């Protein structure tokens, strides 16, 4: 009963709501037409649907991640091995739940995640993530000492967008390019990075640049940071320093051109090392090193 | 060895500080945004004190009413807290003879006068004490001093020339002088009565007064047969001294830590600075003594408490302290 279309409903809307989370809450509300009962009529047409999410699907691995937990979630929910229907009800209850969820964990977060902040430290903050915002705002919010840092981030205009939300803020804030972020070592304390998937090893898959300023970091010996939430799980582990499923170009050397037509092409999204990253912030209590495996052991089990 | 009575000499230097103590009691007063009785406590708690005793007469109801308030009125308490309340104005002798006409004076009392924060440990003073005691039978009391910053310079109040021995620890001589501040008398009187005794003679000057002291029963009968006393510091110890009864011993204990009483305005701003820096080696703010308080440590000698804001871009230079609820604003040196 469609899927694509609900997507694309959600585009202007955000900053209340959560893509991901939105995506979750289609695939719940397309599961209770179909019947849970019957796993032969259900799963099947939720794996179709999923394979049409994939078509449509430009440049994103997070709502295959958060299907794939939905559906490990829902095989969870048969273990008790007593009547069909409560379990078929409290399957139901979890879709909007997940939505009510997300709020709990953002206030889970403002209040171990402000403990983090240092007398005079300045921070650098990258990637559209609203969780790092959240934290950056809810941090204002308890009166600490601290700066922010905008770099200029070049996919549809994602860093002056930053700034700007950054400024109806009442923070003073100064804009470095992405090239020019190399020399700014010592005045920024600790390096706070925002992301779109978190992978088996404890790898980071985000935007236009994180690899290069993971680097940096270690040459510097500066802190390196992830802020997250609780949904952007994939069991993945890329082969090479940078290798990702993707519908845009990988390198393509573009042909003799004079009038020019075709010149921008190449990396879009970039994968981070494990080794790199120093602390990881989320809502599940406090957890860092190699947490995320454990976790899809837990989920998987295979 | 255990079982010790606690005297606590307060409201005795009203006016000292001439323009404050006239609404308010003496003691009372916050030294580092806390109350001053607090700190003196905690130091007789680690001392070893089993039962307080204040005295009050300069707004005495105030004194009775942060009593109650304190933490030592509860039960749980070792030591509590009954007041000596006294008619207005009298010496230190007066007060002494108020007391043994009361009479709770049992064994080693301590006896401490103004209020003293200081890091030493004391049950090593207290064994030394009991030993010297059981040496020979006419011994008095203990004094407590503490080696100055190489020259005396900023001492002009009570800059006391203590000639001492090596052997015994004893007082020879105590006198004051202005020398520093007034150029009227810059001058050294030593009396011939021990010097064929001693033998060997050392003057100093470099000696802060903590005014802390470990008191026999012998000293309140002292003071009610010789009236004529008043001070505990300039007549007592030269009558003691001079042979006001014969053959008799008193202590002077020297230790290289530091050691300062309060007493002025300037040497009060001067230990503060002490207690903000790293001087006393437990006593610090972070550890909340008052239970109410809720103080954390920072880098470079910075105190900061709980609800304190500061706004951005403010260059702060060295060693500063915030108290709870505060709300700073922009371009502050």
């Amino acid at each position: 009963f469609n899927i694509t279309e609900t997507y694309l409903r959600f585009l202007e809307e955000d900053t209340e709501m959560t893509m991901p989370i939105a995506a979750i809450e289609a695939l719940v509300t397309l599961l209770r037409i179909k019947t849970p009962e019957t796993a032969a009529e259900m799963i099947n047409t939720i794996k179709s649907s999923t394979e049409e999410l994939i078509k449509s699907i430009p440049n994103s691995v997070s709502l295959r991640a958060g299907c794939d937990i939905f559906m490990r979630f829902v095989l969870r929910n048969l273990h008790l091995y007593g009547d069909w229907e409560n379990c078929k009800q409290h399957l139901i209850e979890n879709g909007q739940l997940f939505v009510s969820r997300a709020k709990k964990s953002r206030n889970k977060i403002a209040e171990i995640g402000v403990d983090f902040i240092a007398d005079d430290d300045i921070i650098l903050v990258h990637g559209y993530s609203r969780a790092v915002f959240s934290l950056l705002n809810h941090a204002a919010n308890k009166f600490i000492r601290f700066r922010c840092v905008v770099t200029e981030s070049r996919p549809s205009k994602q860093g002056n967008q930053l700034y700007t939300l950054l400024e109806q803020k009442g923070i003073p804030v100064t804009l470095i390019v992405d090239s020019a972020v190399g020399a700014v070592i010592d005045k920024v304390d600790k390096v706070f990075v925002g992301a779109e998937g978190v992978a088996e090893s404890g790898g980071i898959i985000n935007l236009v640049g994180t690899y290069s300023v993971g680097v940096l970091a270690h040459n510097a010996r500066k802190p390196f940071y992830v802020v997250t939430e609780s949904h952007k799980f994939v069991r993945m582990f890329p082969l090479s320093s940078d290798d990702l499923p993707m519908a845009g170009p990988p390198l393509d050397f573009t042909r003799r051109t004079d009038d020019l037509e075709d010149a921008l092409r190449g990396p879009t999204i970039d994968y981070t090392a494990q080794e790199y990253i120093t602390a990881l912030i989320t809502d599940l209590g406090v957890l860092t090193p190699s947490a995320v495996s454990e976790e899809l052991i837990k989920m998987w089990y295979d | 060895e255990d079982r010790l009575q606690a005297v606590v000499l307060t409201d005795s230097y009203e006016t000292r500080f001439m323009p404050l103590t006239a609404v308010k009691p003496r003691c009372l007063l916050p030294l580092a945004n806390v109350p001053l009785i607090e700190y003196t406590l905690e130091f007789l708690a680690k001392a070893g004190v089993h039962e307080v005793f204040l005295i009050c007469s300069s707004h005495a109801n105030q004194i009775n009413d942060y009593i109650e308030n304190s933490k030592w009125n509860l039960p749980w308490s070792p030591f509590k807290i009954t007041t000596i309340m006294s008619p207005e104005a009298r010496c230190t002798g007066d007060v002494m003879r108020d007391l043994d006409n009361r009479g709770i004076i049992t064994g080693d009392f301590i006896l401490v006068s103004g209020d003293v924060l200081t890091n030493i440990d004391f049950s090593k003073m207290l064994e030394f004490h009991k030993k010297m005691h059981l040496q020979d039978k006419d011994h008095i009391s203990t004094m407590c001093l503490s080696k100055a910053s190489t020259y005396p310079k900023t001492r002009t109040i009570e800059p006391a020339a203590f000639v001492l021995d090596k052997s015994t620890s004893r007082c020879i001589y105590y006198q004051d002088l202005p020398l520093p501040s007034s150029r009227e008398k810059t001058s050294i009187q030593i009396d011939p009565e021990l010097l064929d005794n001693v033998d060997e003679f050392v003057i100093r000057n470099d000696l802060i007064d903590c005014r802390i002291d470990i008191c026999t029963s012998h000293v309140p009968l002292i003071f009610q047969e010789n009236f004529d006393y008043q001070s505990l510091r300039t007549d007592f110890v030269k009558g003691v001294i001079s042979s006001d009864i014969l053959g008799k011993h008193i202590y002077a204990y020297l230790t290289d830590e530091y050691a300062v009483r309060v007493e002025s305005w300037q040497t009060y701003d001067t230990i503060s600075q002490d207690f903000l820096g790293r001087w006393c080696y437990p006593l610090v703010l972070d550890s909340n003594i008052q239970d109410d308080q809720t103080y954390s440590y920072e880098s470079r000698h910075i105190y900061k408490e709980k609800d304190v804001v500061l706004a951005q871009s403010c260059k702060i230079g060295k060693c500063t302290a915030i108290g709870s609820g505060t709300k700073i604003g922009e371009g502050t040196k």
